[PDB]
């Protein structure tokens, strides 16, 4: 590990070819730029997730969504979803479950099939 | 901005502006550790000069001793360095923005498309349409989501090909050539799914674009907006960029082989079959030009209206030729315009004048389809000619080897006696450079003629003098390079040549006057490589 | 005819052209790292010139506070540790360790004493390093993708005179800069001004006057002027005018005073010419004038006198007891009159910031020019100011000697007016060329006084007195130096490998850009022009087209690299009248005063008859009689280079449309089942000869098998007992050359047919009989097909792509790494997770792509799975991965994938594991096939040699029933004991080859189980070999022979094609408009001349079909091809190979005429005219026109239209603008520039510029946006600050501006 | 530079029914007090 | 001087006369 | 006398 410890980091704006342009600061790629058909899959995923719950209960969709987060960001735990619509206790654990099993089926869970990779 | 991107192989990538500001860094935190360790006074403002050329070189680096990286040589960038050269907002940041949605391939004539239609791979249209195939997907219902419909195209499905040709009907996409030298450089074009991997572009619209199909690079653009893509439809389409903004003469003018094609169907010869044989119809022309009893050497007299006055004109029959015709019937019917264009040679500056007029009087719709007809027609019309360039065809003169051997006699008589600049100036001048043009002459009076033979009726004229007289490539300066004279080479300084350079490229040059040739052409070659800088550098000032 | 042309026999066309032998193509480089690396004994050594003399001159070295020395005394070259074709694969430096001798002595002692106890050398020894030993081809293979070191053209060292050309000048007054440019230290500027008056501009820094340089010498003052003026034969007061004057300088001069002779009288009024004057004075006993006071009298002249000379008097106090005008005005111009002021004046010109001392000043111009280590002049630029300026011999000195200065003024004050012409900056034997080797002599010489300065610095900490032997002698810059210059230097950065032709014209160029001479930029409308003396010894012709057009002009054909460094080019020198046979290669510098004739000139049986011979005496061309003429040209190719001498009737294409076909010749890709040209070139035999990858027989004897993959050969006729034995060429395969393009080869020798030695056994990339080929020859017909060809796009035919006939390999070989992530060690097993199977399959168990799988554009080549941490957790994506009940993947897909393209099958596969850890769990297979296939071809050749062995042990003994006992092949089995002791001597010998070779496949099988070399962070490496088998598809720059290039068009099917009269279609229609236009009208005679070549060879093949070896085909191809009859019974062979068209071998300059081609057409059947009837293919009409359909020599240029093709919606963008990436190395998008985006601003299409360059490249909240609209269906978009104008804002903000929005 | 429309061509026209739209909202805007 | 009718406002009239101007180089003196 | 170089006006 002593060697492999990036002894010197090259200019960003060195040359490339045989004369000065195209240094190699435009050629560097971006991992962490999200490209934009990985936002594609971003607004389907929230398009087909919200087409999917709505075929769920009202309220069992409500709080399936709140055990995750579409709209707010705040994810909350099986016991933060279940104090906002009954007791606090296995039966949230049990609605997600079964909400869980419910759209697995190959025409509730058809266009997610090919979704997951 | 100034990343550190870690690179493949462990060795991370800093910016140039990272080392500067590290520099910088530690002179601050140098001068702050003199400053509370009471250093002496020289060493302090010594400090303080050394963070002051530190900060300077982080902002320009150039007004100072141009200060290097401690690993590379080269000298590193800065804040203001950016700016300057390409690199910066000048070229790479701002106004040369690498657009995505683009696509660069070789070009190969298109003559089988329109001129508003480029011919697009499919190869590359996949990857430029991606959005636009997974919306046509999505909308028609063949793909579920996103995600299924870019594993869909990413096989290259053969049911997505369907959507691809379907998408791409309307949607123009913008051929940006390699070098642009005016608005006419980016043309939309309606794509066409066409085979192989190149774009194939439109005969007439290449001559636009300065870009010949020797090997030059077509980058595609694809508009994405609903306004771009209207926006290129609207003002970018070829159709719309018939005349040029240089001048009032149209661009979309043929400039090789339809020209060429014109230059044969309008070339007049008082000897030929079916003289002066009244036809019925412009297909009656056709009709006995495949029955072996009219030839096409625009000859035969027919009927064409002409359409000179106002409202439509009786079909008068002309005394016209069947060659003409053919170009004839393709022009709109319009007063001000008819066979009268037609009645010249129908070289390159005749039919772009045509081209021109029938813009300048009818519409541009008529304009462009007049314009795909006489390609199509020139071309059908060039390759059943036979204009192959043949030994025979640069016709050295036959009165050449006696005025060489006057010339450089003339050359001798002086130059007995001797000044000696004015002897050279006599045999460089009016010995070499002048005759020169009447070697030349000769050969072009030589060439004109129109050879009859024993039946009667001329074999055929010279290709390369048809090519020389309707200016698809022939030039009185190439003919006299290819056969004539081939005038006298130039030197580094601009001097022209005092010895005696006597062949043309048709005959064998020795090794002296072929390197004297190649060292008075390679001083215009490099003008075309060095004078363009001196030439993109003026368009750069004056579009700014 | 040695094995090569009685299969392809090519009828000449050149007069007579056997002036001398071309020389070797890459003998250029290869005799210049032969003086750079001798290589053999201690004798051999004796190099003035080379690394030696750097060495010997840098590496002794003393301690002025120690008195320590390091000795030199010799250094001895090692064999490479890897050889050239293990290199290749390994992807390392092909290079050699380097031993020197080091002597450390400690005599010098203290006490007045000589000698010391350590006084004796201790003969040490130290790795140097090891230095790129050049390969037999020439190809320098620091790494993978070997690259060739392109020679470099620099201004020669020595004194120069540019006259200014009236730019930077008062009205229109010349400057002539006398400027030295010395080899190595500081430029020297003797240009004058307006005011005339000569100021030393040393460096082009300041412009300091010519008298302190001279007082920095010595050489100034009352001393200067002595060779500048003289005394005058003045008198004194007396009567009348008494004066002892001779009159040797009046003509030409008014007569301001009456200087009448002393009795008559002479000097009249008129003053004309005094041409009688001058007479009478020189009979009369001296001119003896009775007469001047306005005059310079800065003679020799302290007691009387005093310093200066500005009189402006009568000669008081008893006077002290228009060609040369610069020296008096250049001493009072000058404020310094001290020595030591000239000194401080130097010292503030070079460190101004520095405080100028006495001696301080003294030691800096010392140094800089008195100094021979840091003003290291060559021995070419002393030489070359002995012959520009007369001066004595000075071979030896290197810096400028004091003498020098005073002759540069000299002939600089002469030259200012007439008397000599100046020395022209932009001369070929002024700009002396240098090579790779005097480039990696300079910079090993900077690395070795680097290092010396290390040893100087660490020297003084330990002692001598028992130090271990060099140990305080580094080798990290040693080798740190040769490694910047084979890996980023701008001489070694690409070596053009796409075919023979393209390795020997990369060989051979001349660059005159790189460290060391002027950039791309630097080079102006001068340096890009051809000079007279370039003739013969650099082609004017072949040159890149591109900004770098006359910098990188390849070297002659026969131009060769004196030891100087100067371009000598071979002239056949001829005596008065009778041209004899000694030929002297001739350098530019030379070149000038000896008159030369050129070639192509109609010399009788013992000498030329014309008496009007064409030449040029020096540069410019003119009418040389018969006599008065030494030097005579070789042959006509002399001026064109390699590449430009394989173009056909390159005599009759243009200056400017030859310089495109030479430049494409050498960027033609190596074409499977490539023929030699029927209309090619006698040099195209010579360059393929004279190439690399291309085997050539080292021996005489006969070939014994061929298997492709080797070729073995006997000993010879005659071979010594054991000196070499079989000679085995191991044919390379189908390997991936430096342009990722195929380079094989094909065993064209027979088994069993007699091989001399030095010709071409087995073909390489582009190649066939020996000849070099670099594409396929296609029936061309020069007609515009229906505007298919309206450009200069060139129409195909579906034959010339269903033939399989232009098409490549293009090995592309992408590499993939396994470097451990600091996120865990990251792997490369079978798959990464959330990946279907289909693109799973063609992957082994390691995860490779089997070897020979065709892999589509975009599948998975080699599974890459790296280690990461816990990626941003989604809620969608969290509630779909719970949804379907699977885990997320920790780790990320960085598999390597195929670019998108046709490259389908894959060559080979190899896999480089560390050293650490190799075959554990991955390419365990691949190792296992690796040795068994080394151990077969190991057991092969044992089998071959053991074969061989006992051949000629039978041969041997037969002469000394042995059928009924084989075994006997070791013992005699009789009384002989003279003869069994030489038999078991040989087989000893014998089997001491077999142990060596043994012991090298073990060396090699030990070093692959010991772990390949591989970088320090990546551990397994797999570099995938895949192949490419691209067609003619529609796109490919398919450019002819001469220089018209083309886009191939549409390829039309072997149906729609133009018809020939016998029923052919050509394979390819191009357009006649290219001629005109761009005067290569020597494209029409080649293809005419391949035209008739073609019928030729169809008559040839229909009249051995009907009779093989028939009697009267021996009689048609000795009127056709006399070298050509030939007793062997190839003839059967022979026409096998000329049914697809003669071949011919035209000079440059020398070949056939019109009336040449004429004749061949008349007795080939084909039509006088040269054209030929040609019927159409589409619709099918015989044209009423004379079409030209012939063979032309087409290529299949690697600007292809996959390789170039490129389409990406959204790629990877880049991080400081945050803009899609350039280029098609990953998904870039074609940048939209400055110059581009003004044609849509011009246009109304300022939606596009505000969504092309707003939301479609710069803008990472609009980009996604914008796509994911165009996704839904909805065209609409919106972008407000693009990241370009932020991170431009960005960065004004760093400085002290306020850039900042509002409102 | 700036990435906003281009003051010339349908960027031209747009300004144009931008400045006019400005003035009309100032007019209504004027109705109202 | 793209089509025969007059010039309409918003067109880049010192874009195209630029273009115009620079379209003549490459081929210069 | 401008020497315009830290490093010459330290020395
Ligand atoms: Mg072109």
């Amino acid at each position: 590990k002593v060697l492999k410890i990036a002894k010197e980091p090259i200019s960003l704006e060195t040359p490339i070819g045989d004369e000065e342009d195209s240094h190699l600061g435009d050629f560097i790629e971006d991992k962490n730029a999200i490209l934009p058909i990985d936002a594609a899959i971003q607004s389907n995923l929230r398009e087909t997730t919200t087409r999917v719950l709505a075929s769920l209960t009202p309220r069992e969709e409500r709080v399936l969504r709140m055990r995750f987060g579409i709209g707010m960001n705040t994810d909350h735990t099986l016991e933060e979803v279940g104090q906002q619509f009954s007791v606090t206790r296995e039966r949230i654990r049990q609605i997600e479950a079964k909400a869980l099993r419910k759209l697995k089926h190959p025409s509730r869970s058809r266009k997610l099939r090919s979704f997951l990779d | 901005l100034r990343p550190l991107v870690p690179l493949d192989g462990g060795r991370f990538a800093t910016s140039d502006l990272n080392d500067l500001y590290r520099r910088v860094i530690n002179r601050n935190n140098r001068l702050k550790r003199l400053i509370e360790l009471r250093a002496p006074d020289i060493i302090i403002r010594n400090e303080k000069r050394m963070l002051q050329e530190s900060v300077d070189a982080l902002f320009d680096n150039g007004r100072r001793g141009r200060v290097i990286t401690g690993a590379n040589k080269r000298p590193l960038k800065s804040l203001a360095d950016m700016l300057k050269g390409k690199q910066g907002r000048f070229r790479q940041n701002l106004l040369g923005k690498r657009v995505d949605y683009s696509g660069r391939s070789v070009i190969v004539v298109g003559p089988e498309l329109k001129l508003h239609e480029c011919g697009l791979p499919k190869k590359m249209a996949l990857e430029l349409f991606k959005p636009f195939i997974y919306a046509r997907l999505d909308a028609k219902g063949l793909s579920g989501t996103v995600k299924q419909s870019k594993r869909m195209v990413e096989r290259e499905q053969p049911q997505v090909w369907d959507i691809l040709e379907e998408v791409i009907r309307e949607h123009p996409v913008l051929l940006n050539r390699a070098p642009t030298l005016h608005r006419l450089g980016i043309q939309a074009f309606e794509p066409k799914l066409i085979e192989g991997k190149a774009i194939q572009l439109h005969p007439l619209v290449c001559a636009a674009f300065n870009a010949d199909f020797d090997g030059d690079q077509m980058a595609v653009h694809v508009p994405l907006s609903l306004e771009a893509q209207l926006e290129a439809r609207v003002l970018m389409m070829s159709t719309n960029n018939i005349l040029s903004p240089a001048n009032g003469r149209p661009i979309i003018v043929p400039s090789q082989d339809i020209v060429l094609g014109l230059y044969y169907l309008s070339v007049a010869r008082d000897g030929e079959p079916g003289e002066g044989k009244i036809f019925a119809d412009l297909g009656e022309i056709e009709a006995a030009m495949d029955a072996g009893v009219v030839s096409l050497h625009a000859k035969i007299k027919a009927r064409h209206t002409e359409m000179t006055p106002e409202g439509v004109l009786l079909r008068k029959v002309i005394d016209t030729t069947p060659g003409r015709m053919k170009i004839a019937a393709l022009l709109p019917h319009h007063p001000q315009i008819g066979h009268r264009l037609i009645e010249k040679a129908l070289t390159k500056k005749e039919i772009g004048n045509l081209i021109d007029i029938v813009y300048r009087h009818c519409g541009q719709k008529a304009t462009v389809i007049f314009a795909d007809k006489v390609m199509g027609l020139g071309f059908k019309e060039a390759a059943k000619a036979g204009i192959s360039f043949g030994k025979d065809d640069i016709i050295i003169p036959v009165r050449k080897t006696a005025i060489v051997e006057e010339t450089r006699k003339l050359a001798e008589e002086y130059e007995q006696q001797y000044i000696t600049k004015g002897e050279k100036y006599n045999k460089v001048v009016d010995a070499w450079a002048k005759a020169t043009d009447r070697v030349a002459d000769e050969m072009m009076a030589e060439l004109q003629m129109k050879h009859k033979d024993e039946n009667g009726r001329e074999k055929e004229i010279n290709a390369i003098y048809m090519m020389a007289h309707s200016g698809a490539r022939g030039s009185q300066a190439q003919m006299k390079q290819l056969g004539g004279m081939r005038g006298l080479m130039a030197k580094p300084s601009g001097e022209i040549i005092e010895t005696p350079i006597v062949s043309n490229f048709k005959e064998g040059l020795t090794v002296q006057e072929y390197f004297n040739s190649t060292h008075g052409a390679r001083k215009g070659l490099a003008d075309t490589a060095l004078k363009t800088a001196n030439s993109g550098y003026l368009t750069r000032r004056l579009v700014d | 005819q040695s094995f090569t042309g009685k299969k392809r026999i090519r009828k000449s066309f050149g007069r007579i052209p056997e002036a001398v032998q071309m020389p070797n193509l890459i003998e250029v480089q290869r005799s210049s790292y032969e003086q750079f690396l001798q290589r053999e004994t201690r004798p051999g050594l004796r190099r003035d010139e080379g690394v030696e003399a750097v060495f010997k001159s840098v590496f002794p070295i003393k301690d002025f506070n120690e008195r320590a020395v390091l000795e030199y005394v010799s250094y001895e070259f090692e064999e490479p540790k890897y050889d050239v074709e293990e290199c290749i694969q390994r992807d390392m430096t092909f290079a050699a360790p380097l031993k020197v001798k080091l002597r450390l002595i400690v005599f010098e002692t203290e006490e007045e004493t000589g000698a010391r106890s350590v006084k004796d050398i201790k003969e040490q020894d130290v790795y140097m390093g090891d230095i790129p030993l050049m390969t037999d081809k020439g190809t320098f293979i620091v790494n993978g993708t070997e690259r060739v070191i392109v020679s470099q053209m620099h201004r020669s060292p020595g004194v120069f005179f540019d006259h200014d050309k009236g730019k930077t000048h008062a009205s229109g007054k010349l400057l002539f800069a006398a400027r030295v440019i010395p080899y190595r230290g500081s430029w020297l500027d003797f240009e004058f001004d307006a005011k005339d008056i000569v100021y030393v501009r040393i460096d082009r820094r300041r412009k300091l006057p010519a008298t302190t340089f001279l007082y920095a010498l010595g050489m100034d003052g009352e001393e200067i002027l002595t060779t500048f003026y003289d005394v005058v034969p003045f008198e004194k007061r007396s009567g009348g005018w008494a004066t002892p004057y001779k009159p040797e300088r009046w003509r030409g001069v008014k007569p301001e005073f009456p200087l009448v002779d002393a009795d008559t009288g002479e000097e009249v009024a008129p003053a004309g010419t005094k041409i009688t004057a001058r007479q009478a004075k020189k009979f009369a006993d001296g001119g003896l004038k009775t007469l001047l006071t306005g005059r310079y009298l800065a003679r020799d002249a302290e007691i009387y006198a005093e310093a200066g000379d500005e009189l402006d008097v009568t000669s008081i106090q008893a006077l002290a007891d228009t060609v040369g005008a610069y020296m008096r005005n250049t001493l009072r111009v000058d404020k310094n009159a001290i020595r030591e002021d000239a000194l401080f004046d130097i010292y503030r010109v070079m460190r101004p910031g520095e405080p100028p001392t006495v001696e301080a000043a003294e030691a800096m111009f010392k140094s800089l020019f008195f100094d021979a280590e840091r003003y290291d002049l060559s021995s070419v630029g002393r030489v070359k100011m002995n012959m520009r300026l007369e001066q004595d011999v000075s071979d030896e000195v290197r810096i400028l000697r004091k003498e020098d200065v005073l002759a540069v003024l000299k002939v600089l004050v002469g030259l200012r007016d007439g008397r000599g012409e100046i020395d022209d900056i932009d001369n070929l034997g002024n700009r002396r060329v240098r090579s790779v080797g005097e480039l990696l002599e300079n910079q090993y010489r900077v690395g070795l006084l680097r290092m010396e300065r290390a040893i100087k610095e660490r020297m003084s900490s330990v002692d001598i007195d028992t130090v271990m032997p060099h140990d305080l002698i580094n080798a990290k810059p040693a080798a740190a130096a040769v490694r910047e210059f084979f890996g980023s230097s701008q001489l070694s950065q690409f070596m053009d490998q796409t075919n023979p032709l393209s390795e020997i014209t990369h060989k051979r160029r001349l660059s005159a850009l790189g460290p060391g001479g002027l950039t791309r930029e630097r080079a102006g409308f001068e340096v890009r022009d051809v000079h007279p003396t370039h003739y013969g010894r650099i082609c004017p012709i072949e040159t890149p087209e591109g900004p770098n057009i006359g910098l990188i002009n390849s070297l002659a054909t026969h131009a060769r690299v004196n030891k100087y460094g100067f371009i000598e080019s071979p002239y056949r020198r001829v005596k008065d009248g009778k041209p004899q046979d000694e030929v002297v290669y001739m350098s530019a510098m030379e070149e000038s005063k000896h008159v030369i004739a050129q070639s192509n000139i109609k010399v009788a049986e013992g000498e030329i008859v014309e008496d009007l011979v064409p030449g040029r005496i020096n540069g410019e061309p003119t009418l040389l009689q018969k006599e008065t003429v030494d030097l005579m040209d070789v042959s006509p190719r002399q001026v064109v280079s390699v590449a430009a001498a394989l173009i056909p009737f390159l005599e009759n294409d243009d200056a400017n449309r030859a310089l495109m076909g030479s430049n494409m010749q050498r960027q033609a890709v190596p074409l499977v089942q490539s023929d030699a040209p029927l209309v090619g070139t006698g040099m195209e035999a010579v360059v393929a000869r004279d190439s690399g990858a291309v085997v050539i027989a080292k021996r005489t004897g006969v070939v014994e098998q061929i298997d492709g993959t080797r070729i073995v050969i006997r000993a010879t006729e005659e071979t010594d007992p054991a000196r070499s034995g079989v000679d085995i060429y191991r044919m390379s395969k189908f390997q991936r050359s430096n342009q990722s393009t195929c380079i094989n080869q094909r065993p064209l020798v027979k088994v069993g047919d007699r091989i001399v030695a030095g010709d071409i056994i087995a073909d390489g990339p582009s190649t066939e009989l020996g000849e070099l080929a670099l594409g396929r020859n296609a029936l061309v017909a020069f007609m515009p097909w229906n505007g298919y060809n309206f450009e200069d796009s060139i129409l195909i035919s579906e034959r010339i792509v269903r033939d399989d006939v232009f098409t490549s390999i293009h090995i592309e070989e992408f590499e993939v790494m396994a470097r451990d992530t600091k996120l865990g060690p990251e792997e490369i097993t079978r798959d990464i997770p959330n990946v279907g199977e289909e693109a799973l399959r063609n992957l082994d168990e390691a995860g490779i792509v089997a070897i020979g799988a065709e892999v589509q554009p975009g599948d998975i080549l080699v599974g890459k799975v790296t280690p990461k941490g816990e990626s941003p957790m989604t809620p969608e994506e969290k509630l779909l991965r719970a949804i379907f009940g699977e885990k997320a993947s920790d780790v990320r897909d960085t598999s390597l994938r195929l670019p998108p393209g046709v490259a389908g099958t894959i060559v080979d596969v190899r896999v480089f594991n560390r050293h650490g850890v190799d075959k554990d769990e991955r390419a365990l297979a691949i190792e296992r096939a690796e040795i068994d296939r080394l151990g077969k071809d190991r057991d092969d050749e044992f089998a071959i040699l053991n074969r061989n062995i006992s051949g000629r042990l039978k041969e041997l003994l037969i002469g000394k029933l042995a059928q009924v006992a084989s075994g006997l092949w070791w013992q005699i089995a009789l009384e002989d004991e003279k003869a069994m002791g030489e038999l078991e001597s040989l087989r000893r010998l014998f089997d001491e080859n077999r142990k060596r070779l043994d012991r090298r496949f073990e060396d090699k099988v030990d070093k692959l189980q010991r772990g390949d070399e591989l970088p320090p962070g990546v551990m397994k490496m797999v570099k995938v070999f895949v192949a490419v088998k691209r067609k003619l598809q529609p796109g490919d720059k398919m450019a002819g022979r001469h220089g018209n290039k083309g886009v191939i068009s549409r390829i039309l099917p072997i149906e729609d094609m133009p018809f020939l009269a016998d029923g052919t279609h050509v394979d390819v229609v191009l357009n006649p408009l290219g001629v005109p236009s761009r005067m290569n009208v020597g494209q029409i005679f080649e293809t005419h001349l391949g035209w008739a070549c073609a019928n030729l060879g169809k008559q040839i093949t229909n009249l051995l079909e009907d009779w093989q070896q028939g009697g009267q085909k021996q009689a048609l191809v000795e009127r056709l091809t006399e070298e050509l009859p030939d007793t062997e019974e190839g003839l059967v062979e022979l026409a096998r190979n000329l049914g697809k068209g003669v071949p011919i071998a035209t000079p440059v300059f020398d070949g056939a005429r019109m009336d040449d081609i004429e004749g061949h057409l008349e007795m080939a059947g084909v039509n006088k005219s040269g054209q030929s009837i040609l019927f159409d293919g589409l619709t099918g009409e015989q044209f009423k026109r004379p079409v030209t359909v012939g063979y032309i020599y087409m290529l299949k240029l690697h600007h292809l239209v996959d390789d170039k093709i490129h389409a990406r919606s959204i790629g990877p963008y880049s991080l400081v603008t945050q803009q899609p990436l350039g280029g098609k190395a990953q998904f870039g998008g074609q940048r939209f520039g400055e110059m581009e985006v003004w044609a849509l601003e011009a246009y109304g299409a300022a939606y596009t510029l505000q969504e092309m360059l707003t939301v479609k490249s710069d803008d990472v909240a609009g980009r996604t946006k914008v796509y994911e609209s165009i996704v839904r269906g909805d065209d609409t978009f919106e972008a407000g600050i693009p990241e370009s104008f932020n991170v431009l804002v960005k960065e004004m903000r760093s400085l002290g501006l306020n850039v900042e929005l509002e409102n | 530079i700036v990435g906003r429309l281009i003051p010339a061509g349908t960027g031209s026209y747009l300004r144009s029914l931008q400045r006019v739209a400005a003035k009309r909202d100032e007019q209504l805007a004027q109705q109202r007090e | 001087l793209a089509r025969g009718t007059p010039v309409n406002i918003g067109e880049a009239v010192g874009v195209i006369a630029a273009q115009s101007i620079g379209e003549p180089g490459t081929q210069l003196t | 006398d401008r020497t315009d170089d830290p490093v010459r006006m330290y020395l």
